[PDB]
RNA sequence: GGCAGGGUGAAGUCCCUCAACAGAGGGAUGGAGGCCCGCUAGGGGUGCUGGCGUGCAAUUCGCUCCCGUGACCCCGGGCUAG
RNA sequence: GGGAGUAGCAGCAUAGCCGGGUGAGAAUCCCGGCCGCCGUAGGGGCCAGGGUUCCACGGCAAUGUUCGUCAGCCGUGGGUUAGUCGGUCCUAACCCGACCCGUAACUCGGCGUCGGGGAAAGGGAAACGGGUUUAUAUUCCCGUACCGCGGUGGUAGGUGCGGCAACGCAAGCCCGAGGGGUGACGCCUCGGGGUAGGCGGACCGGUCCACAAGGCCGGCUAAGCGUAUAAGCCCGGGGAGUGCCGUAAUGGCGAGAACCGGGUGAAAGCGCGAAUGGCCUCCCGUAAGGGGGGUUCCGCCGAUCCCUGGGGCCCGUGAAAAGCCCCUCGGGAACGAUCCACCGCGACCGUACCGAGAACCGACACUGGUGCCCCUGGGUGAGAAGCCUAAGGCGUGUCGGGGGAAACCCAGCCGAGGGAACUCGGCAAAUUGGCCCCGUAACUUCGGGAGAAGGGGUGCCUGCGGGUGUGUAACCCGCAGGUCGCAGUGACUAGGGGGGCCCGACUGUUUAGUAAAAACACAGGUCCCAGCUAGCCCGAAAGGGUUUGUACUGGGGCCGACGCCUGCCCAGUG
RNA sequence: CCUUGUCGGUUAAAUGCCGACCUGCAUGAAUGGCGUAACGAGGUCCCCACUGUCCCCGGCUGGGGCCCGGCGAAACCUCUGC
């Protein structure tokens, strides 16, 4: 048969590729290496809209001129002082490890292991919430409803992500959504599987039906998984 | 103010719908009269970009949400780390 | 259609240019190599056995 | 042949190839000249002319829009655009408002206006129940300002 | 006219000739004022030309006589305050 | 006015010289045997490789 | 690198009058839109089941019709190969 | 060979006639005149592509849909001149090499490091006018300039000043470092200041017109050098709320308004260049050549060209680097320029012509395509519309001559009475039509429907008033009266309307070449997997796409704007 | 399916179109059900105006066709041809 276009966006051609060039450099913490335990210092110069964030970034120059770009909070003003390091006071905007933030506190842009340099909570809008405190681990709520542990020496960022309430506005019109879409080269428009022929999808003929079960084992080999992938349940409730 | 029940919707006609048309009309409403700053607190404050507020007097620039500055969830951490 | 008005569209810059190894037009201007001799992809010459192209230039039985 | 006369020839009197003239008594000798020294020879004689150009004249429009400005071919026959086309929108507006800005300021320079009465007189302009000056005499003078 | 006249970045010009002909000239785009590095406002002294028109000029042409000329004199007047007032001790 | 490459400039050069017919004096050495060459062409009819 | 000219008139910003427990009327400014007319340029291809059908043409011509500030049209440099 | 001396040499731009000449020979070549076509392109300029097709002389065996004395054909000789135009320099998306890992191996596959390439329309030192040739010219000659490098001699300065300030100044040399600016940026809309071009009046010359009145032609001024204001932004004084100040509009003010002064700061214009230079015209032998004159003023319109400022939109944010200017610091010598004057030097390649109804691709001197890529005078007029016309180009959208010479076909005009009886079907054709005023339904998502429907008027002449403006300048808005015709948006331009039903919500897309749709997409609704060494995917592996990403996220299905709703069944298959 | 189902309206005349009735061969709720303003070179029925569509055809214009000069093919062809 014909391929799908999940098989083709593996090959990695300019049709499902990001645009990159476009965007504001990667956002990443200072490394341990040189915050053994200094504690730096900076401030912030400009706030800047990304491409590829869907946050704002801020623009943060430090001890030795360096200027670096971060994940930006809400209420963060132009000239303010952030502080990075474990003597950190508790503000909105500052970096401490995860053992000298209390419980109950809001929190983004976690670290997995220390000096990853930050993976989860960077979205718009989004937060954590720190739940319990120990000597082996710390505990977390995720955006997600999910609870889960951490090293206390993770680092972390004391607030919530800025840009939130994206989504209470509909888009309205297929241009918009084309402007959207490309930013971002998403693949769009979006086409139906069902009103595809045999050699272009599972679903596909003539008559216009899936003609069997649209959930599909986690167990199926590429070039099938399509529909309901490992379903526990389907319907509404 | 020439319209009843449509405000700035009134500008693409009888399409795309009621409660979308109402939707929209309701968010750029709030969103494009002026607010307080956090600043100088005058009603000054205007948006620059999705998530950047600035004030025309003072010139203060801050970070907020998409479209008002502010939101609950922020709300709610300034003040929980406020007190603890 | 797909015919002649189509062919009026060949006042472009061209595929294939002169190869200063081969000396015939093969060379590939944008990729970098020429599909005759193998100039600009390898040190050594292309030389298939399928091919009858040299062994014409030399006179040769196949 | 006669070709290479005719373009030299333009191009040295700066005009279009057929608008030189070659004199029909003279076609050996315009043949016999081969160099551009030979030509300019005959141009200096006069083998070799450039018309005039033709004209065009204006005089029948002259008239019509003389007769339009004291009042003639203006009426609902001989318009073909809209009214708002033929007189702006807002350059009417622009060239009001600036009159009346331009007195407002006269009077007051010539002090027959004090501040609180130019700042209403300002403001009822902006909010447009004049539309000319006269209008603005007239409330001035049924009013008590003068 | 050549593609590259036909860019847009040569503001032409239509010039009459003494021997009557109108042609046509082209010229390259000047740049902008110079601003401040942090408040953002235009500079005064500082004239506008391209690298040809700013090298046949002096030094004493291009910039004023006073301390912090990258700057506007409200900001020198901080940055020579803060300066003074730190310089107590 | 209109660029070339000078490589290519001169490949046109030599395929000028090229086009042009045999000489008399051979014809008459030959007798008559030698009248054309397999290089003949008109610049609208049979193009070059550029 | 491009898209003659014209229409309608969203938000925003206001003015006047009588008033007055309430309110009731009347005038402007401003220039949005996958809005409108348009053989501007440019793009497309509905009907005549027209001409042609060893053709001007191995898919063209004419009349009629559609879009025409946008999910628009086009150019130079690049990438995806059975 | 027959078909046949037949078809075709029409249709989309119907074009030739008179006189003279050349020549063996002229419907078809040259000169003049009359008559015509194009005229926001059939005119002008120039990419790519082509490659000598360019120029002159001499020819007509073949080519050119006919002829040909002609020629993009044939032959013989010629022709492309740069310190300033472009390439070379920078980097963009992207590509290559070496090392490295994989592969039985490779001319195969790949991450990272180093290095190198990558734009003749992006960034980016520097020249204008006149003349000259058969054919080249911002390249040659004359005149008047500029840039870089290297020097010669002086000077500012080292070791100096004026201003409350904004600022104004010639305001030291040589190496390196750091910082700031510039280069450097989207879409829509509006104001101001200018220019190209055009219109009117006077005057000077020439020309056409039975006189007169009148009409047409010409009346010019480059780079460079030197000179200023506008906006905006600043500096001093000043000291305000029942408020004042201002814009086309938004607006501004004790976080310092009005008002009074000043600084900085565009495009332009003015002056030198530069008037025996260019244009126009007037007088004797006509071979070189002689002499003389004129080159003036006012007033309007005005860009899609140049400069400068505001405002609005983004779940969308609209390049980088070289190069250039300034400041500070460190280290050196005691001299010495970013100022004035003079001298010297500046390599390599391109440069002819077409640029398309005959120089490109399509087998052709092909109604197609590439390129409409950039630009265009007067009238009517909303208008880059259609019609007429100036310049410029053509009569080569390369066969002609006859005719009451028919039938029939192609493209057009008119038709008495009736008015769809025609036909599957009002197919086709016809009707309406521009502008101003009156008047305007059901339904509705209150936005629309709507130019609904329907009705009345419009020319020419003689006058009277209004608006802005200093205007008997220009552009617009009304009134009365007189008069002609079958007919006054008189040609050109220029909607036939209404009432029901099915489908699809709409704008959009589709079977290049028999299907444009009820089919696709769409905003939106709902379901599924996934906490990152994840989920989904490519690959033989190494490695890789989503990822410069982290649940307001990424990936996978179905339905399909909006409104009211979405019932029962888990036995089977999963 | 039987089917031009039956009733009503539209015609002088209705295998049509619209509205209802249920005997649903073989409708039915996100393979969505029922409605819907605005929009459509979509499909279908009626009315006003208008007309050479038609009764019934007629006259005129330009280019071909016909003749003259010139250049000059092809498809096709067992031999022939009441
Ligand atoms: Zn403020
Ligand atoms: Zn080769
Ligand atoms: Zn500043
Ligand atoms: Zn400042």
């Amino acid at each position: 048969g014909k391929s799908l276009i999940q098989q083709r966006r593996g090959k990695g051609t300019t049709t499902f590729r990001a645009p990159s060039h476009r965007y504001r450099g990667a956002v990443r913490y200072v490394p341990l290496n040189l915050v053994q335990e200094r504690t730096l210092r900076g401030v912030v110069e400009e706030i800047l809209h990304d491409p590829g964030r869907t946050a704002p970034v801020a623009r943060v120059k430090f001890e030795d001129g360096t200027k670096k770009l971060i994940i930006a909070p809400e209420g963060v003003l132009v000239g303010q002082e952030i502080y990075i390091g474990p003597e950190a006071p508790i503000a909105i905007g500052n970096t401490l490890p995860l053992a000298k933030i209390p419980e109950g506190t809001y929190v983004y842009d976690i670290e997995g292991v220390p000096g990853d340099g930050g993976k989860y909570v960077r979205a718009g809008g989004t937060y954590a919430l720190v739940v319990s405190r120990e000597k082996d681990k710390v505990i977390v709520q995720l955006p997600s409803g999910e609870l889960k542990a951490f090293n206390p020496m993770c680092r972390a960022t004391i607030g919530v992500v800025a840009g939130g309430g994206r989504l209470e506005k509909p888009i309205v019109k297929a241009g918009k959504a084309y402007y959207i879409a490309k930013a971002r080269n998403r693949f769009w428009p979006k086409p139906r599987g069902v009103k595809m022929n045999a050699v272009n999808h599972p679903h596909g003929g003539k008559e216009h039906h899936i003609g069997r079960p649209s959930t599909v084992s986690r167990r199926a080999p590429p070039g099938r998984k399509v529909g309901h992938i490992a379903a526990r349940r389907t319907g509404r409730r | 103010g020439r319209t009843t029940k449509v405000g700035s919707a009134g500008r693409f006609g009888p399409r795309y719908g009621l409660k979308i048309r109402r939707r929209v009309a309701a968010v750029e409403a709030r969103m494009k009269q002026k607010h307080v700053c956090p600043v100088c607190g005058r009603k000054a404050v205007r948006r620059i970009s999705t998530g950047i507020w600035q004030c025309q007097k003072c010139g203060a620039t801050f970070a907020g949400g998409a479209y008002l500055p502010t939101t609950p969830a922020g709300k709610v951490a300034k003040r929980v780390t406020a007190s603890k | 259609g797909a015919g002649t008005a189509p062919k009026g569209k060949r006042n472009r810059t061209p595929t294939h240019i002169r190869c200063r190894r081969c000396g015939r037009r093969a060379f590939n201007v944008k990729k970098g190599y020429c599909a005759a001799c193998g100039f600009g992809r390898s040190r050594r010459m292309r030389k298939y056995s399928w091919s009858h192209k040299w062994r014409k230039k030399r006179n040769l039985s196949y | 042949m006669l070709k290479t006369q005719r373009r030299i020839a333009a191009e040295l009197l700066k005009c279009g190839e057929n608008r030189i003239w070659i004199d029909p008594e003279r076609i050996e000798d315009v043949a016999a000249a081969i160099t551009r020294e030979d030509i300019k020879r005959l141009i200096h004689d006069g083998v070799i002319k450039k018309k005039p150009i033709k004209g065009q004249s204006r005089a029948r429009a002259r008239a019509f829009q003389e007769a339009r400005k004291k009042g003639r071919h203006r009426g609902p026959g001989s318009k073909k655009g809209k009214k708002t086309a033929r007189m702006g929108k807002k350059e009417v507006w622009m060239m009001t408002i600036r009159a009346l800005r331009k007195e407002l300021r006269k009077l007051k320079a010539e002090g027959k206006l004090d501040a609180h009465t130019y700042r209403r007189l300002y403001i009822r302009a902006k909010g447009g129940q004049f539309k000319n000056k006269r209008q603005l005499y007239m409330f001035m003078q049924e009013h008590g300002i003068l | 006219m050549k593609p590259m006249y036909r860019s847009r970045s040569w503001r032409r010009k239509y010039v009459r000739t003494p021997g009557g002909r109108t042609v046509i000239h082209f010229e390259r785009r000047k740049p902008k004022v110079a601003h401040c590095a942090m408040c953002g406002r235009p500079l005064n002294g500082v004239p506008r030309g391209r690298p040809s028109e700013l090298r046949k000029l002096p030094k004493t042409k291009k910039r004023p006589e006073r301390p912090y000329p990258n700057l506007c004199p409200s900001c020198m007047r901080k940055v020579m305050k803060a300066q003074v007032r730190a310089s107590i001790t | 006015a209109r660029n070339k490459p000078f490589a290519k400039k001169l490949r046109l050069a030599k395929a000028a010289k090229q086009n042009r017919r045999v000489p008399v004096w051979v014809i008459v050495k030959t007798n008559r045997k030698v009248i054309t060459h397999p290089k003949r062409r008109h610049w609208r009819r049979t193009k070059l490789k550029e």
